[PDB]
């Protein structure tokens, strides 16, 4: 929005091995990078062996 | 807005032709400078070599 | 480009070559990237400011 | 060919002091940015200084760095750049700041200025 790239990001522990936690955490900002350039589609990438 | 670190070795008179609405007679050619246009110079005596 | 370059003292004024790192601005919607510190001032305290 | 009358002019004492002002007005210094250059015997120009809004920093040359002033007023609408200590290299003539094109700005380069027309002849000898 307004051609700034915030990311908002946080880590925490969790003790579940499927599904998402029941808790409440808060995400605090990391960066805001002003690129600017429109975006309309994203992907994700992993590793492989 | 849209600050850019360029550099250009061009001779001494054009150099002041990058002021916002000016058009250069050699630098408009190869960088427009159009009334949107503004920055600084730094300049250096190059005519040793 | 025959005699573009090599400046000759004995004719021509003004077109001696110069290497200038120029700054450049534009009026893109995209964000801002330079503010001057505007070389601060002393942080006054306990009074009217 | 016409030239361009400056204040001053005529044989200057060795070390004295002096004003340099513009005449002309039909192209004033104003228009393309107050500032002065000296074109030194030949065909050889520099510039010298002027001086810029903020009136906390003088842009100096380094050939008369620190040597030249230069008065501010809030109403007179004029710049007068004065001289300190002349010697006898600072014969040549002195020019009104006028561009052969179209521009507006500050810079401290020897070729920022320059016209056909010649400048006011200045002699300092001791």
């Amino acid at each position: 929005i307004d051609g700034y790239f915030k990311i908002y990001s946080k880590h925490t522990p969790i003790n579940l091995v499927r599904d998402l936690p029941q808790g409440f955490s808060a995400l605090e900002p990391l960066v805001d990078l002003p690129i600017g350039i429109n975006i309309t589609r994203f992907q994700t990438l992993l590793a492989l062996h | 807005t849209n600050v850019y670190a360029d550099s250009f070795v061009i001779r001494g008179d054009e150099v002041r032709q990058i002021a916002p609405g000016q058009t250069g007679k050699i630098a408009d050619y190869n960088y427009k400078l159009p009334d949107d246009f503004t920055g600084c110079v730094i300049a250096w005596n190059s005519n040793n070599l | 480009p025959l005699q573009s370059y090599g400046f000759q003292p004995t004719n021509g004024v003004g077109y001696q070559p110069y290497r200038v790192v120029v700054l450049s601005f534009e009026l893109l919607h995209a964000p801002a990237t330079v503010c001057g510190p505007k070389k601060s001032t002393n942080l006054v305290k306990n009074k009217c400011v | 060919q016409v030239q361009l009358v400056e204040s001053g002019g005529g044989l200057v004492q060795a070390g004295g002091s002096l004003r340099l002002s513009c005449a002309v007005s039909g192209r004033t210094i104003s228009t393309f940015g107050m500032g002065w250059f000296r074109q030194a015997p030949g065909k050889e120009r520099e510039f010298v200084a002027t001086i810029t809004r903020d009136e906390d920093m003088l842009l100096y040359a380094d050939s008369v760095k620190g040597r030249f002033t230069i008065s501010r007023d809030t109403a007179k609408n004029m710049v007068f750049l004065q001289m300190n200590s002349l010697k006898i290299e600072d014969t040549a003539l002195y020019y009104c700041a006028v561009r052969r094109d179209s521009s507006w700005g500050y810079s401290r380069q020897s070729t920022e200025y320059d016209y056909w027309g010649q400048g006011t002849q200045v002699t300092v000898s001791s």
